[PDB]
């Protein structure tokens, strides 16, 4: 087996990402650490051997620990666009086999540094339902699901507009006697929100 | 690169699933893995090379074949709703220290065909006091009531996709936390600058590509058939 | 050729097409350790006691099939299709112990030159094929012919006599082998 | 337990057509000097081979040459090879021979017969193959007559050998075979009275 923790993990913009692996067989020499995006398949992201420590590319640095049996990938300056899954293999090649055996992954979730933020809750309208939206948070605050049902609170959302600046959070509840003052009162909002 | 085949289908319990791999990078190994949410990868069945085929960790219920160098193919010759997974096909060099994976394949193995549902999209205009307060607009997209999960979000500004300021929901929501056959939702959002979305000419588009049924198969109930589809909904600029 | 004390022969390969045969092995001083059943994708231990002592993941000897049928496609286009050279074998008969009324023995049957590694080593008792046999897995000469030992457990009496058969393409005709 | 690493085949860029490879590791003074030889065979003809002694591929025959300057270009293969007296011939002998084939002590069977005049003493199921099998008669070690047979290898990991001497049964006398094995704490004497 490969054991990887912890099971996701949750870093701010420009923190180390320390995502940690560990295998019980000691016959393996080989460990591909692979990165998986959404909607994709994964690709070998780095790879040491056991014969050495530490294996370094830029930001990302495989840490190796024969006698422990442990393993440990930092990645430094984390960017958003690190945010994805890692899976740690192993494989003892000795054996000529071909199957690697993966672990089962960490979920990386990078936040991303806001400058300055102003953050608000907005009604919009159907055009052509009654949908809430909250807006321009810092990614500090946690966006929990609702209370109750009839009620959908989706996750926080990264957004950069490319042009001016700009990166903005966001989350969108809606319903069908809901409103939007009420909307995430079952999420710890920050005390200086706009309500208009 | 290693493309699989078909990226995304639908398939009633007790019906034949052929899950086809082909790879152009003139390797010999070859392998079918799937992946679920606290099992990671595990591997189904691989080839060494045409002819032969090897048992991986999960080979029940799954069936391998290398007719050739190029193609690796699964074949499930009684799909069952356990087999309701991600497939991901793969490629290497003998004793080669790389693998290289496949775009992916959701795979819906579903008791009844009445579940599958395409989605209603609804495209919702920026609140003034957001284009009062920021100076900028963000108009947010709701694709709703459809099954499986197997959807594509885009935006479209006067004809082009867009990205910049462009985001949506890493996964889908259920309507009902509860029913092992709730339809699910997405929510996207696009925000412009409040110049260019007060300028009536722009119009900004959002898609819904859902993945269903097939030219192929049988529909026998009173509403349409939900074959695999794109469903759009449109707005304009303001004053 | 060289000299040392041991001679392990680890990774023992062979392929040979059309036919799609091959075959596997491991040797330590002479003897073979295991051999990977390449239908059975299995490691089969010549010594049992062996086989609970030590292992082989039989994969890696499937891969390197997988490798070394490869090489035989390309090597065959590589030299015009030159073919194979046919050898002929040469098979002696002789029993494990000396010969004794009534005492259960291994009559064995060693054909040596074999080239390609197809032969069919058929014992013919009293003029009768049979069959507590026992064959083994071709071992590899140092002119990469190659010999091949059949045995039979049996219990001599005076009555019935022995010749080994041996079926091989270097042989016009089969080729027996009296005692 | 311990494990049996193979080497790996690197890979090339009626009729029939034979492939044949093998990995030869050389040992002397357990690891004090390993050698470790890769073969390459088409239809009975070495035509490629790594020889640690060179370090490097070298070609045997023309159709070699390819091939061998290919493995020497790329040095995953090469190197991978050369590392291959490490993790192939040192691995195998430090783990599972040492456990199995080098731990292997069958005590031989010594049995002293008379065909007819000539004496057979018949030494069987012994591992591994290091014997010396000297007769006696009357206490004094008989070098002549003596014909031994090769080390017969029976093919079940135990030798045979058969050393028959010629002599003429005088009543009183008593003849010994000694016989020296590895496997014994102290040597083997059988005798037979006459």
């Amino acid at each position: 087996q490969v054991r990887q923790s912890p099971q996701s993990l949750t870093v701010w913009e420009g923190e180390t990402a320390i995502l940690n692996c560990s295998y019980e067989n000691s016959a393996f020499d080989y460990f591909p650490w692979y990165q998986q995006f959404p909607g994709e398949g994964p690709a070998l992201l780095i790879a040491i051997r056991s014969v050495s420590d530490k294996k370094e590319d830029g930001r990302f640095t495989i840490f190796f620990n024969k006698r422990e049996k442990k393993l440990s990938l930092h990645i430094t300056d984390s960017q958003p666009g690190d945010s994805a899954t890692y899976f740690c293999a192993a494989s003892a090649t000795g054996a000529n086999t071909g199957k690697l055996t993966f672990g089962h992954g960490t979920i990386l979730r990078v936040h991303p540094n806001i400058q300055n933020p102003d953050p608000a809750v907005y009604q919009l309208r159907d055009s052509k339902k009654s949908v809430c939206l909250f807006t321009d948070f810092d990614s500090q605050t946690n966006v929990s699901q609702s209370k109750d049902s009839d009620v959908y609170i989706t996750d926080k959302c990264v957004l950069d507009m490319r042009s001016m600046d700009f990166k903005s959070n966001s989350a969108v509840a809606w319903s069908n006697d809901f409103a939007c003052a009420n909307a995430f009162n079952n999420s710890i909002i920050p005390e200086d929100t706009f309500f208009p | 690169a290693v493309t699989q085949s078909p990226r995304n289908k639908v398939a009633v319990t007790g019906g034949k699933v052929t899950l086809s791999c082909n790879q152009t990078n003139n390797h010999n190994n070859m392998y079918w893995y799937r992946q679920d949410t606290g099992h990671g990868l595990r591997l189904i069945h691989y080839s060494y090379g045409a002819g032969s085929t090897e048992k991986g960790d999960i080979p029940d219920g799954y069936k391998a074949s290398r007719p050739s160098q190029e193609n690796f193919s699964l074949i499930l010759e009684l799909a069952t709703p356990s087999q309701t997974s991600v497939y991901f096909c793969a490629s290497g060099d003998f004793w080669g220290d790389t693998l290289y994976f496949g775009a992916g394949t959701r795979l819906s193995v579903l008791e009844d065909l009445k579940n599958v549902f395409p989605p209603e999209v609804a495209v919702f205009e920026p609140s003034e006091a957001e284009i009062s307060h920021t100076q900028k607009a963000t108009l947010v997209c709701l694709a709703t009531g459809f099954y499986p999960d197997h959807v594509e979000l885009s935006w479209w500004v006067n004809g082009k996709e867009v990205h910049s300021g462009v985001c949506t929901d890493p996964q889908p929501l259920k309507e009902q936390p509860a029913l092992n056959d709730s339809r699910y939702a997405l929510s996207s959002r696009l925000r412009v600058s409040a110049t260019f979305w007060q300028n009536p000419r722009n119009h900004f588009r959002c898609q819904v590509q859902f993945y269903g049924l097939s030219e192929n198969d049988e529909w026998t109930q009173d509403r349409a058939k939900p074959v695999t589809q794109i469903v759009s909904a449109e707005a304009w600029g303001r004053a | 050729a060289i000299e040392a004390d041991h001679v392990g022969t680890y990774g023992i390969s062979v392929y040979q097409s059309p036919g799609d045969i091959g075959q596997y092995t491991f040797e330590f001083d002479g003897d073979e350790l295991f051999y990977v059943d390449l239908d059975k994708k299995e490691t089969v231990w010549m010594l049992p006691e062996f086989g609970q002592l030590a292992s082989f993941d039989p994969q890696g000897g499937l891969q390197n099939i997988a490798v070394v049928k490869h090489n035989l496609g390309v090597l065959t286009k590589r030299s015009n299709s030159t073919p194979a050279t046919n050898e002929a074998p040469q098979a002696t008969v002789f029993p494990k112990s000396p010969v004794l009324l009534g005492q259960p023995n291994t009559l064995i049957c060693f054909v040596d030159n074999i080239f390609p590694p197809v032969i069919n080593i058929t014992w013919l008792r009293n003029s009768k094929s049979v069959a507590g046999v026992y064959e083994t897995s071709f071992f590899v000469n140092r002119d990469y012919s190659f010999h091949k030992l059949s045995y039979l457990t049996f219990i001599p009496s005076d009555d019935d006599i022995y010749d080994c058969k041996v079926e091989h393409w270097g042989l016009e005709e089969p080729v027996l082998k009296h005692w | 337990r311990v494990s049996y690493y193979g080497p790996k085949t690197s890979p090339v860029q009626e009729r029939h057509f034979v492939y044949q490879f093998m990995g030869e590791c050389y040992f002397t003074n357990g690891t004090q000097r390993i050698r470790y030889v890769t073969r390459y065979i088409y239809n009975r003809e070495e035509y490629v081979r790594y020889d640690s002694d060179v370090g490097e591929h070298r070609a045997v025959t023309e159709l070699g040459r390819p091939d061998a300057e290919y493995w020497n270009s790329q040095p995953e293969i090469l190197e991978r090879t050369r590392a291959e007296l490490d993790t192939v011939c040192r691995h195998n002998y430090e783990g599972p021979e040492t456990h199995t084939s080098l731990r292997r002590l069958e005590q031989p069977n010594v049995v002293i017969s008379l065909s007819r005049n000539t004496l057979v003493c018949s030494v069987t199921d012994f591992y591994p193959a290091k014997i010396k099998v000297r007769w006696f008669r009357n206490g004094q070690e008989e070098t002549v007559g003596v014909s031994s047979t090769q080390l017969i290898r029976n093919g079940d990991w135990t030798f045979q050998v058969l050393v028959m001497l010629e002599m003429t049964p005088r009543r009183g006398e008593v003849y010994t075979c000694h016989v020296e094995h590895p496997s014994l704490k102290s040597p083997i004497t059988v005798e037979w009275r006459a």
